[PDB]
RNA sequence: GGAAGGUCUGAGUCCUGAGUGUUAGAUAAGAUAUAAGUCGUAACAUGGCUGCUGUUGGAGAACCAGCAGCAGGAUCAGUAU
RNA sequence: UUGAUAGUACGAGAGGAACUCUUGAUUGCGACCUCUGGUGGAGCGGCGUGCCUGCUGGCUGCUGCGGAGCUACGUCGGGA
RNA sequence: ACGCUGCUUUUUGAUUCUUCGAUGUCGGCUCUUCCUAUCAUCGCGAAGCAGAGAUUGCGAAGUGUUGGAUUGUUCACCCA
RNA sequence: GUUCCCUGUGGCAGGGGUGAAUCGACUGUGGAUACGGAGGUGCAUUGAUAGUUGUGUGUAUUGCGGCUGGGAGGCGACUUGGCUGUGACGGAUGGGGGCGGCCCUGUCCAGGAUAGCAGAACUGGAUGUCUGCUGCGGAUUGUUAUGAUGCGAAGCAGCGAUGGGCGAGCCUGUUCCGAUGAAAAAGAGGCUGCUUUGUCGUACCUAGACCGCAUCUGGUGUCCACUGUUUGCCGCGGAAGUGUUUUGUGCAAGGGCCGUAAGGGAAGUCGGCAAGAUUGAUGUGUAACUUCGGGAGAAGGAUUGGCUCUAGCGUGCUAGAACUGUUUGUUGUGGGGAAUCUGACUGUUUACUAAAAACAUAGCUUUGUGUGUGGACGCAAAGUGAAUUCUGCCCAGUGCACUUUUAGUUACGGCCUGUUGGGCUAAGCGAGUGUAAACGGCGGGAGUAACUAUGACUCUCUUAAGGUAGCCAAAUGCCUCGUCAUGUAAUUAGUGACGCGCAUGAAUGGAGCAACGAGAUUCCCACUGUCCCUACGGCCUGUCUUGUGAACCUACAGCCAAGGGAACGGGCUUGGGCUGAUCAGCGGGGAAAGAAGACCCUGUUGAGCUUGACUCUAGCAUGUGUGAAGUGCUGGGUGCCCAGUGCUUUGUGGAUGGAUGUGGG
RNA sequence: GUUGAUUGAAGGGAUGCGAAAGUGUUCUGGAGGAUCUAAGCCGUUCUGACGUGCAACUCGAUGGCAUGACAUGUGCAUAG
């Protein structure tokens, strides 16, 4: 055989990468006052980015829905509750939506940083200083009560409300983001390139669930380690 | 004008009728004009996804992809605003 | 009108387009009167799971099940420290 | 193949021929251009586009008729 | 009828003698020539041949044997 | 890479020619002769060079001097020797205004042709304002279009900026994107005088000066280029500039590219292949169906020149009338209609025999993953292929997942016990449960309704479950040219209907055709040399002359009948024969030429690809040896060895030896 | 780098109907992987020419596409 498409698309990307800018906020224990100086678009992202200026430091963060240029926000551990306002996660009531939550007290942000997402604060277990939160995927996770966050949802709304509708729109999206476009189906190739192969009719020819444990790398194509298949 | 098709009349008869109704709904709120809150004039338009700007006084704010506010943004903007009063 | 011709009225021929009737057709869904029947028993008694109206799924067939409503019901009604 | 032979011979009837004479054709073969048809970058006319300053006269494009010659859809020709 | 004896080389088999340092492999269209086991035209017998229409046999290969619908078809099957 | 100029000569030989502050590069950026960037324009000059030589005027720069100022004005916008700005950024489209060129027009000075006539022609040259901002003012105002305005309209006064008609840069708006349109070098500045400006390239050729073996009908980045007709920078014709010869014939048959045809009108053919036919503009008139947008330029009918006038306002377009000809006017520009199969649509493909029903696509569904610079509206792997309407039943086999906290099976090393055995300590396999938009699968036999016929109903064998909704002799039906109807004079074709369907059937996707198609099929109108059946004509070839002058192929050769022969002889045996040596034709034979048959078989000859072939292997999983010191804690058996295990700082995280399992990558 | 035309979506103006809710007509504007044509680019058919060729893939007529999921010079990255 020859080497399959999955493995070559991985090698092309170490030669010529897609790069995003790494948003994060700094450490400031005393309550300061910031200044949104600009909100801007970025290639390969869907969310707009805000430029906020402190007394001796500037930062780039995901803008929340409800920000505007020239607005003042506060940073510090004991800061008041309002859209924006980087503050510590024990000063936040239950049922409130936050974004860009860190996990180690000083790493910037880790959770909920894409277009239109947030995490939920569910419980404050005041003994042991633990906070249960819900992250965007649904998993529940206890963090310390000293990690910081941002109040509100990320801007950029529901981007899937509008269909792509046309070939050229999927062409411009994959140029900016790096998806495989177009995709030739594996059953339409010759056997030399794909485990799905030739044959006098187009058909896979054997089970499409494959293992995730113990088999050769380059055999893991299809539905890898699937617990269940079917419509519902 | 057109009876049922509106701003989706640029598509002729392509793509199917269910998909042309999704285009018509999101295209009306995306290309409309909104009143500014700082100056009070009707001059807000969309620049890119999530960026709405006023042509007079130049102020920029952040919202939804195709609408100026989103249904889950309104819900949490109130909670922060009731929490401060009470 | 000197004539070649011009003008008005206009049948008929040749072609296209609506209408309003009437009719043939392989196949094929109903209705009704019969015979002589075959399979069951849905309704009428609390008719052996009370019955009926709308709606949505299912079964050889009557019909069966879910959600709300009606008595044309099997109740004009029953002891508060 | 037409007319005559003949509604005759033959036959209860119904039906129904031949030798000899006579009229036209179909197809093959070999010629011919008087007539009719086709063609005719020979010739004459009509209507145009550009160019010679315009009219006259030219050159260039499309069109009607179209002699001679060639031809067929036209004309001629079979042992006792 | 039941049995028995032949001929042709147009069918399809049987065989493997020639050709694998290559003999262009189906049908149609076009064009020529040969055979007779004669379909028509010419001559002549038989009859369960009255006439008419056909049926069966002998001499005879000079001349003729068409136009279409459906199928790639050979073949087949209908119309004139 | 000297091909450029001059001289001599029958192509060579000899001697000449390329001049730079103000052209390009040597300098910027992870890149560069097209991106960024200190600096110019006229006129004249050689045999051959010129933004380079000479000259009129300007701009920058190297260095060296001399003199001189740190404030005046304006309510304000701003004026002045009086710093900290730029470089620096996409597509489409409207309005205003135009470099050069071209056209119409008044006047003046000249040019070329002419038999005759021409209100005096034709040609050349020269001349012929508001995007914005401030003060007062105090409510209206404007566009082709969207508008502007008590967050201060119009108006008045200022500041700043800058002959007529057909538009390039330029000014000013609107719009489009899950696409929003590089980076770095390079800032300072007044009036004057002298002085400086390094290195390398520069001749000639856009195809007869390049590549394709060549003076080859092929290929090769960018810029400029007039006019009549016209919507048209196309087609059909003209300028400017550029290229070009002067003693071959005159035209048989057969070819290559074209023109015209009586009467018939697809009878031709596998098949309307080829040709003919429609064609611009403006009134009129437009169906079924349909995703309501379309279908649609549907279909069908009519008008059109020249001349002389009228009407409108926006002055070149639009509308109306009379007259006239040998009846005729677009001297260009889509054939249409009725059905079936198939792919939704615009797109892409086998450079050199396949353009498609193949591939892509939006939409729809499933799977994995809490972190990569990227943080689940994310990133990656598969199938189906727009919308609409649907997507049934089967977990027994194979695959995948979880669990083994209630069987078995199983390796190094360590520990235990014993005379060289036995115990204890893994994952995997096995077992249990779940999963079909995973791979796939989806039955026989007997009776039974008052004529026959059939079987709602019953018994029976049997499966993991027995093919559901729909659809069909369909690109899927062997038998088969199935059976009935319809179109023809005549139907192995087409369409409609029927269904025990060799072997239809549900994201292996089923049913379904609005819109789109150089896709596959059948019929109708129109039209014709496709044919009946061919004729005549044009130009280039061929035929004939002069010059230049190949190749393939060749045992030896070259008339027939029969015979025998390795079973189809030019030559052998027995018979029959044209014609003494030319020229043009032609396709019967030479089992004609080309190519050590690709089909087929054999060889103990290969290679591409697959897997349930044999033997192995990268990677991955899981125990275990090596590695760093000190301490506490809970549990096992007999004092014991081990498990997890927290803590302390003072090793470190980079690795490395062997064992078992898995492994068409 | 990319000519000249055709069709006429949203938004905006005017005018008519109606008790109201609502709706008719017509201008303006200039959307869309919307329809032709040019510079040009491809390669459907003639199974046309040619087939020791102009040519180791060309020539003629006919046809398809021409604002893009385009075409093209040059710096860099990918190698059996
Ligand atoms: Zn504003």
């Amino acid at each position: 055989g020859k080497i399959t498409r999955r493995t070559r698309e991985a090698k092309k990307k170490q030669r010529q990468p897609i790069v995003k800018v790494c948003l994060s906020y700094p450490i400031i224990p005393q309550v300061e006052e910031g200044e949104v100086i600009d909100i801007v678009h970025e290639r390969s992202r869907g969310a707009p980015v805000a430029i906020i200026s402190f007394k001796e430091d500037d930062c780039m963060v995901p803008a929340s829905e409800g920000m505007y240029t020239g607005q003042k926000i506060l940073i510090g551990d004991d800061a008041p509750i309002d859209i924006g306002n980087i503050t510590k996660i024990k000063n936040v009531p239950e049922g409130m939506a936050v974004n860009s939550v860190e996990s180690v007290y000083g790493d910037g942000g880790t959770f909920a940083m894409v277009n239109g997402s947030y995490s939920l604060v569910v419980n404050h277990r005041k003994e042991t200083n633990e906070t249960v939160i819900k992250i965007p995927s649904g998993k529940k996770l206890t963090v310390s009560s000293e990690c910081r966050c941002i109040v509100g949802v990320v801007a950029g709304g529901g981007i899937h409300d509008k269909p792509l509708l046309k070939a050229s729109v999927a062409h411009y999206k994959a140029k900016a983001r790096g998806h495989v476009f177009p995709r030739v189906r594996g059953v339409a190739m010759n056997p030399v390139e794909h485990i799905h192969g030739g044959g006098n009719h187009q058909h896979v020819g054997k089970p499409t669930t494959v293992s995730k444990k113990d088999i050769s790398q380059e055999q893991k194509i299809g539905l890898v380690g699937a617990r269940r298949t079917g419509y519902r | 004008g057109t009876k049922k098709v509106g701003i989706a009349g640029s598509f002729g008869a392509r793509y199917g009728s269910t998909l042309r109704k999704r285009m018509k709904a999101v295209l009306e709120t995306q290309r409309a004009k909104y009143i500014c809150e700082a100056c009070g004039k009707k001059t807000v338009k969309r620049e890119a996804v999530g960026i709405w700007k006023c042509r007079s006084c130049r102020r920029v704010f952040a919202g939804g992809s195709y609408a100026k506010t989103t249904p889950a943004g309104k819900i949490f903007i109130n909670m922060v605003k009731q929490y401060n009063t009470k």
